[PDB]
């Protein structure tokens, strides 16, 4: 609007071995977006106004107001923030992570963003926080402002459970969160800047090759997306995304086991996003077969867990499993 | 009860706990 120009172009996305196909970009009053949501299908919505008091945040407007609680920021001397889980990291002591959490005030992280803007340097930043008591009055009025008659009708619509926690996500340009699926359904609120996030349905697990399960890295993608290895990832040649670049006011649902690959444009200046995780909906009372394919991603999921426990170790997880199958089912 | 054991979802997110 305005005439302002092209938001963003292409060059500021990078380059995959993939292609991909738009995700829709509808009006809330849309039908087809009711549509895509009740199929738990994503869709980007424009006019939510879900988050709109937080589009006048910037990083002096919240370091003022967002209180002193601490807040995690991840640092990395790459451009991936792979999330890893540090309660399992003993479980595999070989694995090295290549981001590391640090708590900090709001104004360090300004700070320290700041130095390294000066310095030239390579290190990357990347704010991961759950919202809280902690903050500021006038960011608890701004989250009061949320567009919660509309959002709670939509919880309410599609069976799911309690909202767990909206995560406050403020990166650097060009940062890339790898390849992953949650276990939670997300309304991904864009704030400040943009974000090319490229999706996948949960029926391309076999594409995409997640950790095992007790593994720190489980629900990400093995596949470096920057340099994909064909010979132990070879259904990676047949995975194809859904893609869109969220700005300012965008509302992306990103389905729940639906794998998402976010990054922030490549000289875009920073990110500003909220999401809002809420528990799935039970498992219904009958079931339909054929199963869905996120109903055998849930089966599979909790034979790992339970193999591990019968076994006492998750090293002797995949011993069995190929047991089972070598010469067998295979 | 078996069935429904196994597709029980689970609730984890890129959200470390603490
Ligand atoms: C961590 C995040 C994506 C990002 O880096 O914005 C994500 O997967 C999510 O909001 O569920
Ligand atoms: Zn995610």
């Amino acid at each position: 609007a305005g005439a302002l120009g092209p938001a963003w172009d292409e060059s500021q996305l990078r380059s995959y071995s993939f292609p991909t196909r738009p995700i829709p970009r509808l009006s809330q009053s849309d039908p087809r977006a009711e549509e895509l949501i009740e199929n738990e299908e994503p869709v980007v919505l424009t006019d939510t106004n879900l988050v709109y008091p937080a589009l006048k945040w910037d990083l002096e407007y919240l370091q003022e107001n967002i209180g002193n609680g601490d807040f995690s920021v991840y640092s990395a001397s790459t451009h991936k923030f792979l999330y890893y889980d540090e309660k399992k990291m003993a479980n595999f002591q070989n694995f090295k992570p290549r981001s590391n959490r640090e708590e900090m005030k709001f104004h360090e992280f300004v700070e320290k963003l700041q130095d390294i803007q000066q310095r030239g340097g390579e290190e990357r930043l990347y704010l991961q926080q759950t919202l809280n008591d902690t903050v500021g009055r006038k960011i608890v009025m701004d989250f009061l402002g949320f567009n919660w008659n509309w959002i709670n009708k939509q919880q309410g619509k599609r069976g799911w459970g309690q909202l767990t926690s909206n995560l406050l996500l403020i990166g650097m340009e060009g940062n890339v969160t790898p390849a992953h699926y949650d276990e939670q359904q997300n309304f991904f609120a864009q704030i400040k800047g943009y974000k090319r996030c490229i999706l996948f349905p949960p029926d391309q697990f076999e594409c995409l090759y997640p950790y095992p399960v007790h593994h720190p890295c489980d629900r990400q993608s093995q596949v470096d997306f920057d340099n994909p290895d064909y010979e132990r990832f070879p259904n990676f040649q047949n995975v194809v995304g859904y893609e869109t670049v969220v700005g300012p006011g965008d509302v992306l649902y990103i389905p729940m086991y639906w794998w998402h690959h976010i990054e922030s444009l490549l000289n875009g200046g920073i990110t500003i996003t909220v999401n809002f995780w809420y528990k799935g909906a039970p498992t219904p009372k009958r079931i339909e077969y054929p199963l869905k394919a996120h109903q055998k991603v849930a089966i599979m999921r909790n034979i790992e867990k339970m193999l591990g426990e019968a076994l006492g170790n998750p090293q002797e997880v995949g011993p069995l499993l190929n047991t089972m199958i070598k010469g067998r089912y295979n | 009860e078996v069935v429904k054991l196994l597709l029980e979802a689970g609730a984890d997110v890129n959200a470390q706990d603490k």
